[PDB]
Order: structure tokens, then sequence, then C-alpha cells
RNA sequence: AACAGUGGUAGGAGAGCGUUCUAAGGGCUGUGAAGCCAGACCGGAAGGACUGGUGGAGCGCUUAGAAGUGAGAAUGCCGGUA
RNA sequence: UAUCCUUGGGAGUCAGACUGCGAGUGAUAAGAUCCGUAGUCGAAAGGGAAACAGCCCAGACCGCCAGCUAAGGUCCCAAAGU
RNA sequence: GACCGAUAGUGAACCAGUACCGUGAGGGAAAGGUGAAAAGCACCCCGGAAGGGGAGUGAAAGAGAUCCUGAAACCGUGUGCCUACAAGUAGUCAGAGCCCGUUAACGGGUGAUGGCGUGCCUUUUGUAGAAUGAACCGGCGAGUUACGAUCUCGUGCAAGGUU
């Protein structure tokens, strides 16, 4: 499969349309008061759920 | 003694590249592709400068057939009569402001009237 | 305002600009925390080069870190280095080790 | 210099009964009406038409044997077939189409002849649901 | 209003206009007379059929001039003729005053 | 010229037409290491003019200047001491503010040793003038033993 | 001043624009030269000025003369980049 | 009406194509092949034949938002007679 | 020197017959410029460092080490006008609406909609062609010179003209 010509600008800035990356869905930790993911332990205290993992 | 070619072919392209703004994607940028549009432009405005005299008759021509019309006849039978045998002057691009001073016009086409009988 | 820049880091510029898309225009609270929790190769490095500026902004114009917002934010491309892998039959092929430049500038709200 | 005219154009109403009619004959003056050709200010890129309704669209009539062997196809892209209908069968049971069609071939083809076609409505029957916007009566030939 | 008939062509004009025609032989400052004022129009509509009688358009010169330049580029496709020319076509601005049927 | 570069005595690359255009060698005048056309070749520009020709732009030109009165016609112009401040005071007494050539009968040391830093200035010997020299310098000043000398041979 | 004329390939004839260097006189620049970037100016064409930004040391005009004198195409050569 | 001849300098060209009218050749068959005669393309744009090298009308120095006509046309697309 | 000026002039302006290629004979490149003077950035801040932001030197740091000027292809970030019922060698003529203010001119930028419109070169009797060429940009790249022959024009002298 060989490309009969050359591909145009805008024929690949559209191309690029769904090729974004979407922003984390992130929330605020109840005990130091950074953001962590949902459902995830916290990677600078350690806690989740109220309770310590560490 | 040498004569290398520095600065003459840069404006010389430069030249061609004002010509072309405004142009679709590489017919803006490139020299080789906007030179070809340019020579383009040039045979088609001077085509389009004489069918732009044609244009404007055959507009001129349809509203002064439905002014006419509006009274009680044809283009062709209010030219023959205003120009022929009543023998006023007007032509189509003036005789078409039936547009703003309609109550004007119906004095020229009731004055081709009583040529035709 | 303030500003940073990078000036040859060793990343190509179509993948770093993936990650400069989600921090502009926000405040530099939550693009510290966005630029924390995104798995892409490029968000260490864009990180440090929003933290250097904030720094540059309450140290050098005294202003606060509280009331600052991401301006501007853009990334440009730097020199390339061009490297040969071995193919089929001698081919030898050429690698480009692309490279960029990353500019970050913070201003007041 | 001429005048164009540009959102200063004021349409009207007008009803025109199909009631002892060729198809034909009605569709010309019909398609030089949506036009706007009948008016001292036309302009040939603005759509300066005026809006007809047309009652009674199931008492056309054709001249001579064209009740039965005018043919009406229809086809698909690429199916591998066509479909027919007798034109006595389209009047009966599709009146308000056999108009359609006869009217959107007499007008141009692009942005303003798909424009200017949004201002026919062809009814069977004698009664029209636009009282409000007040229509005139139209009589054919001038 | 009346209708004038001055460059080849007719022009519909009224009293305290500017318009551009084609070059007169005067200079500025000068007074021009149109002569031929076919259908002096109206209140007191006159409908001349050459010429109603007796009147006349006076007007003043306010310019001479060129108008902008345009470029006649000319090509024929694979048979090497090309020829490029400049043209800039002169005219006269007059305004007008008192249009005296 | 294309035998004269350095090297390219074979086919380039193993003559292979198979993507690229055909090359025979790689001194060729469109190749990038050199070959040049037509160039410059050493050689002279000299030629002749008539021996009458010679003696008419000679007489022509000496004419022309007792015309436009720019001839001056000294009688002995000696000089003992060889200073170029006194010979720079001769020239402001007979008014010359500009270019000058003086002609001297045969060969005179002294003034010729003096007026050879002063920049306008031009000395030469009677059969030493010629048409690029006298018409360059906008005011001649000859003796009275060179016109002797001049007429005898024109 | 009248008249008459002005499509054009191969091809013949004529008038010109630009580039580098040399000779003569005449003269511009550290109060900013060449080059580069914009602009809505001028000429029948090739072309030419004038303002503003960068640049930081050379350049042009008039009349003649010499030519490595004009690039969109050669599956052209070299470099850079898609 | 304004061409013509002589002498001298410089050339390009040497498989032409189709249409109408007269003849061979083929099967009086091809948009085949070869002669005589006129035209148009070649080297010719513009209007008509829906589109169309060669058919019909007509030969572009440039500008105009002026007028009269040729071939062909006047219900609507689409200028002009329902 | 009416010779070149870093794709030029030697293959080589620079550690060049070098690096590379070949068993060998042999072939054979690319690569110049801070500033007048190193006065070539003490000290502070972010960073593991690279790299930045200040402060200093300097006439200039947008002269900070492939450091004079720095074009085009190519890649981006902001914004004024248009764009999700449309069939387009992408322009040209007609034209509203919106946004600006010029080498002041019958000004500049975008353009909903309408008419017309089968790239450039080459070669052929004839091309839009499933005929050939070109990915794009920049640089380089083709009727000269010497000696004879012949014709026109110019100059000098002329039944003598030139060495």
């Amino acid at each position: 499969a060989v490309p009969f010509r050359r591909t145009s600008k805008m024929k690949k800035r559209l191309r690029r349309t769904h090729f974004k990356l979407n922003v984390p869905g992130m929330t605020e930790c109840p005990s130091c008061g950074e953001m962590k993911l949902s459902h995830r332990v916290c990677k600078a205290c350690g806690s989740y759920n109220g309770k310590d993992i560490n | 003694p040498r004569v290398k070619g520095g600065t003459v072919t840069r404006k010389r392209r430069k030249k061609v590249l004002k010509l072309a703004k405004g142009y679709f994607g590489s017919k803006h940028t490139l020299y080789k592709v906007a030179n070809q549009q340019v020579m383009k432009s040039g045979n088609y405005a001077f085509r389009d400068r004489r069918q732009k005299k044609r244009d404007f008759r055959k507009l001129w021509i349809t509203r002064i057939n439905a002014a006419a019309r509006m009274n009680g006849l044809s283009y062709s039978r209010l030219m023959h009569g205003l120009k022929l045998s009543g023998i006023e002057v007007n032509r189509k691009m003036l005789a078409d402001l039936a547009v703003n001073d309609l109550t004007a016009f119906n004095q020229l086409a009731d004055a081709a009237k009583a040529q035709l009988n | 305002q303030a500003k940073a820049v990078a000036r040859t880091v060793r990343i190509a510029p179509r993948k770093a600009r993936l990650v400069m898309d989600l921090i502009r225009g926000k405040q530099v609270g939550e693009a510290v925390s966005i630029l924390n929790l995104t798995p892409r190769a490029a968000s260490p490095i864009i990180e440090k080069v929003l933290k250097s500026a904030i720094a540059n902004a309450e140290h050098n114009y005294e202003m606060d870190a509280n009331n600052l917002v991401i301006s501007q934010a853009f990334v440009d491309e730097g020199p390339t280095l061009k490297r040969f892998r071995p193919r089929a039959m001698g081919r030898a092929s050429q690698i480009n080790k692309r490279t960029s430049h990353i500019t970050i500038v913070v201003s007041e709200k | 210099t001429p005048m164009a005219n540009a959102s200063t154009i004021e349409r009207k109403w007008l009803v025109v009964d199909a009631a002892g009619k060729t198809l034909g004959r009605l569709s010309s003056e019909v398609a030089a009406i949506l036009r706007g050709k009948h008016k001292p200010t036309y302009t040939p890129h603005v759509d300066t038409g005026d809006h007809v309704i047309i009652i009674n669209a199931e008492k056309i009539e054709l001249t001579g044997k064209k009740l039965t062997d005018k043919i009406y196809y229809r086809h698909t892209q690429h199916p591998g077939g066509l479909k027919s209908r007798t034109a006595l069968e389209m009047r009966t049971n599709y009146p308000e189409k056999m108009l359609e069609l006869a009217i959107k071939g007499m007008l141009p083809k692009g942005s303003l002849g798909r424009q200017m076609f949004k201002k026919l409505n062809v009814y069977r029957g004698s009664e029209h649901p636009h009282e409000a916007q007040k229509p005139e009566v139209y009589e054919l030939r001038g | 209003y009346a209708i004038i008939k001055t460059g080849g062509k007719q022009i519909k004009v009224e009293e305290g206009q500017t318009v551009y025609i084609e070059k007169l032989a005067a200079e500025a400052g000068e007074t021009v007379t149109f002569e031929d004022v076919l259908f002096v129009g109206g209140d007191n509509v006159k409908v001349g059929n050459p010429t109603v009688e007796g009147a006349t358009v006076t007007a003043k010169v306010e310019k001479q001039g060129r108008a902008k330049k345009i470029t006649v580029h000319r090509y024929k496709p694979k048979k090497n003729v090309a020829k490029k020319q400049g043209h800039r076509q002169p005219y006269t601005k007059v305004t007008i005053e008192k249009i005296n049927a | 010229n294309r035998s004269e570069v350095r090297g390219g005595g074979r086919k380039p690359w193993r003559q292979k037409g198979t993507g690229r255009a055909r090359q025979g060698s790689i001194r060729s005048p469109q190749w990038r290491g050199g070959g040049v056309v037509f160039g410059p070749t050493p050689r002279s520009y000299s030629y002749k003019l008539p021996k009458k020709v010679r003696r008419l732009a000679i007489k022509s030109v000496l004419s022309s200047k007792v015309i436009d009165n720019n001839i001056i016609v000294l009688e002995d112009l000696t000089l003992d001491t060889a200073k170029t401040k006194e010979m720079a005071a001769i020239l402001k007494g007979l008014s010359v503010e500009k270019k000058a050539l003086i002609v001297t009968a045969d060969a005179n040391e002294a003034v010729a040793l003096s007026a050879r830093n002063i920049p306008g200035v031009t000395v030469v010997e009677a059969n030493g003038i010629n048409v690029l020299d006298v018409v360059n310098h906008e005011k001649l000043l000859i003796t009275k033993a060179a016109v002797e000398k001049v007429e005898e041979v024109l």
C-alpha cells in the first residue's frame, strides 16, 4: 500500500482532532489537602478511607 | 570578473509571492504554484472584464421587462415604439430606474402605447 | 510576569505538546496537581520548568504564589541528532533524535 | 450604478388554484414567480421571490395518452434495480409529489435553487392552514 | 434631476453631486456646460425625444486625473506567448449646480 | 575546465540509472566539485591603429588646449636646489590649482626629482607625450625649447 | 495635422531594463553604509523610489569600456526540511 | 487597386490532419489508402452546434455599469413572441 | 593583476592526500568570523545536573562559546472576519454584512450567494489523458576564446594603402 500523493497540511490537522489526552479524575485528600486520584491511596500521606496504610 | 548572482532572484520571486496573498494552502507560500495561479488570474481577469459588460445588459433587460409587463406590454413591444417610433433615445441602463422612480417610467411607457395604437 | 525556559531537553516536541494542552490557562495551584497525576514521560520535565517560574516570580519581582496563572505555554523545537540504524541488505536507515525547547510564562491574575 | 437589494426584500403570499390546468403550463409560471422575475428589483443572487400555495392538486390534467405511458422512474445508488410508477397511479395516490417533481426541474440548481424551493406549499383539496399570513389570489398568464 | 449624454454614455445627474466622467478638454476651475439634456425629470417631467429644448446643465471642473493601475497579462499555454501591460485611464471629476431646464 | 580538475576518471557510482540520472564523471560542469564550462582564458587585449591616425590624435588634443586657454608656454624652467617646497610656489605663481603636466626638452633632473610628491603634477619628456596623458591633466606646461622639439616631429 | 494599421509558433529586424569590475568629476554616510523585513507610491514592460523596524561599516549617481551578465524544469549536483 | 523584378546578408521547413467538391484502390467497408481543387486548424482567441483541433458565423492594441447586428434563437433552467 | 573571495579559488584558507572505502593497485571528503580589549558572567534564587531568572562587565548579552548579519522551506502560540444540507484546477467578475484607518487614494482585511472556468513544461497532424518530468525550499548549472574566410556599418588616406 504505497501513497498516491502526499498529505495536505489541513488534512493532517483534521486527523489529530481525536488525538488529545484528557484530564485525570482527581479529588482532594481529606487528610493532607493535596489532590489524589479517586479510589486510590494518597501518595503524599499514605492514607486511604480515613485510616493509614503505612 | 565573476558575477556570482546575489539579491535579484529573491526580489523577483518576492514580487510574485506578494501578488498571491489570500490564496489557499500552498498557493501563497511556494513560488512555483503561486506563479501558475498568478498567470491564470491574469487570463481570467481579461476574459471577465469583457463578460462584465455582457452581463449587466442582461440584468437591465430583465428589470425593464418586469416593469413593462406591469402596464400592458412586454419588452419587445415597448422597445419597438420607444426607441423606434416615438423616437426617444433613453437606453437600457438609465431606463432601468424603474426601480427608484416608477411614476416616471410610466410616462415613457404611455408615450409608447400611442405609437402602437 | 515571570518566565522560565528549558532549552534542548531530550524529548520529541509532538509528544511534549500533548501535555502542554492540559495546563494552558489554568492556575498554578492545580496545574502542579494535574502534572503529578498524569502518566506521561513529558510531565516530570514540564513540572520543573513550571516550578522554576513560580520561584522566579516570588523572588525577583515579589509576587505571591496564590494569585498566579499560566499566561503562556508553548513547545518549540531544537536541533536534532542523526544516527544510523542497520537494516536488511545494507539499507542503513536514519534515526532522528529530536529535542525541544519548553517555555512557560506565569503572570498575575 | 444599479441597485442590488439585500435584507430589504418584502415577500407576500399568493394562492394559485390548479383546478383545470395543464401540469407543465402551471409549473412554468410558478417557477418564474418563486425565482422573482416579476419584480423590477430582481437581483440574481438574493432570492427576491414570493410564497406560493397551490390548492386542488389532485384536479390537474394531462393531455393525450400521458396518464398511462408517462412513467416516473426512481433509482437508488447501486442496489441493482430501479422502480417505476404510472402517471395515473401517481395522480390519485401522490398528487402533491407530481407537482413538486415538475417545479423542481424548472428551478436553478445550487444553494439558491434549493432555498427558493422552500417557498412552495402544495395541498390536495381546497383548504390550506395559512390564514395568519393573509394570502392573496393570483391568476395565471400575467 | 436630469439625464445627460456626455462621454459616449449617459449619466443620471442631479444638483449638488460629484461625478467622474471621461476626459474633457478643460482645466481645473473652468465651467463646462452640457447641451444634450434628454429627459429632465422631477416634478416638471419633460420627455424630449432627443434633447429637451433649450435646457443645459452647468458644472465646474474639480480635478483631472488618472485612475488606479490595471495590469493585463494574457498568456498562451504550451506556445511560449506572454504579454504584460499596464493601464491607468484618465478621467475628469466635476460637480453639478443649476440644472436649468 | 572539465579535464584539468583533479580526479574524476571513472563512472561515478557503478553506472546505475536505477532511480537517479545517468552520470559519467564527478567533475562534470553541473556537479559541485568543479568543471567550468567556458570562463576566462589568458590573452592579450592590444591592437594597432594606422600611423596617420596616431598623429591626428595627438594634433587634435594639442590644438584643443589652445582653444580652451589651458596652455602655458614657459621660458626656461630651471631649478637648482631640487626642493618640493619651491616647486609648489612656482605652480602657485602661475595659478595651477589642479592637475598639471610639465613637458621639458630632454630629461631635466632637478625638476623631475622635485614635483614627484605633489599629487596632481606629472612630469614627462618631450618625446613622451601621448593622448591619455594630455587629455587627463587639464593644464599643459611646456617650455620654449619643447615646442621646437614637438613641431619638428609632427 | 489628417488618413491607414496593431492574433501569432519556427524565424528575420529594432529599441531597451537589470548584475559584477575598471577610468573621469561629484558626493553620501557613526546625527548610521551594504544586506534583511513590512507598506495602501511611480513607470507601457523588464524595473525604480520613499517612510518605519533590524544591522553596525561601507556605498551609490552621470558618461564610456569589459564580461564566469539574468534559472521553474536536464529520472540535474550539494545542503536543509517535510 | 499597390504590388513586382534584380543583387547581397540571415533563416526555418521536407512523415501534415480533417471537411466539401471530382477519380482510382477496398467489399465504390473503417475515423482505411493515394491523387486534383478550395477552406479551416497547424500558428486563431470570441458567439452557435449540450459537451467538441479541422463544421456554421467571425479575425483579441488597451479601458467603459454605452449603441446596432451575424450564425443561432424567444414556456422554465437561460437574454428575447406562451 | 578591468583574477577568486569559503558550493568560488588548489582535492586541501581549519592538524588534508587526513577521516572514511577497498585484499590490493587505487578512490577520496565535510569543516572560516564573540569583542577594540576576556573585562569570557563574583554573588543570590529554582534544579541531581543540564538549563534558566536577577545582579554585574561592555557601546551592544536580542555579542555568553558552531558566540558578525541572519532569508525560504518546515514547526508553533495569540487574535479580526468566515465555516457542521454541502459536489469545487481552488481562481476571476458581481456582491451584502462585519472589522479597521493608508505612501488619502472613485482606501485596507474577510467574505454568505450568483455567472464563467479540464495545472506548468516537453513532444506531436493532434493532449485534460491510464504519454514524459518534477516531494518542497536555497545555492550552483548551457553558443564562448584563438587562428583563417566572407558581408554590412564607422574612421584615416586614397590609384596608393600598410608594415
